[PDB]
């Protein structure tokens, strides 16, 4: 399959992904707390339903939240202000809370039947969004042993999410908290940081091959612009 | 998983 691209609502940062987020790939955001990494995936949930000349993927979406911060309301205000009907954009958005990191992990595999279901619907799922990413891990695996074992089990867990987006055409879409030296098996890692004015600030990390330089946008009610 |  051809992948698809979502549009962020953010020219700049479109422009930099290349068009928009992948499918068939997995793209980190990371920064410190308040930087916007869930205002970015709240956004990312409604744009991806729209239809593909408006920068959508037609799509479904499903979100595992580790921190309680998805917001229903949120989603609503962005679709309200993009002429969306409210109530479907959140029937389309499958939601679950992951309870620990072993939980999580199992939780990619339940959502694998959804994704089946909805395979062959007018709305497959399109988009699945793990935040955080990380949280839970970094709780639970803490101490002299641990940089070892939470590596190990967090490969295993990013090979079960690539493996989503490649056999099922889908965006994963994960976020990671950031106060230096760790692997990582993303796709692509953006940075995200909260600058002046309260503007949020994008760059791609290791990426030679995407347009050189930094998005700039602000957290607004249709979720960002520029 | 149950809609949002």
């Amino acid at each position: 399959a051809t992948i698809g691209r979502i549009s962020t609502g953010s020219k700049s940062l479109d422009k930099l992904l290349g068009g928009g987020i992948e499918t068939q790939a997995i793209t980190e955001v990371f920064g410190e707390f308040g930087s916007g990494k869930t205002q970015l995936a709240h956004t990312l949930a409604v744009m991806v339903q729209l239809p593909p000349e408006e920068g959508g993927l037609n799509g479904s979406v499903m979100w595992i939240d580790t921190e309680n911060t998805f917001r229903p309301e949120r989603i609503r205000e962005i679709a309200q202000n993009r002429g969306l009907d409210p109530d479907e954009v959140l029937k389309h958005i499958a939601y679950a809370r992951a309870f620990n990191s072993n939980h999580q992990m199992l939780l990619v595999q339940q959502a694998e039947d959804m994704i089946k279901e909805l395979l062959n619907t007018d709305r497959p799922v399109k988009l699945l969004i793990v935040d955080s990413l990380t949280s839970h891990f970094r709780s639970e695996y803490i101490g002299r042993g641990a940089l070892a074992e939470r590596q190990q089990k967090l490969a295993k867990h990013l090979a079960d999410l690539h493996r989503l987006a490649n056999l099922y055409d889908i965006a994963v879409f994960v976020t990671n908290q950031v106060q230096h030296i760790l692997a990582h098996s993303a796709t692509l890692r953006v940075y995200l940081r909260k600058g002046k004015g309260g503007k949020r600030i994008a760059r791609l990390i290791d990426a030679p091959h995407l347009p050189e330089g930094e998005a700039v946008f602000s957290i607004t009610e249709k979720g960002i612009e520029d | 998983f149950h809609p949002a």
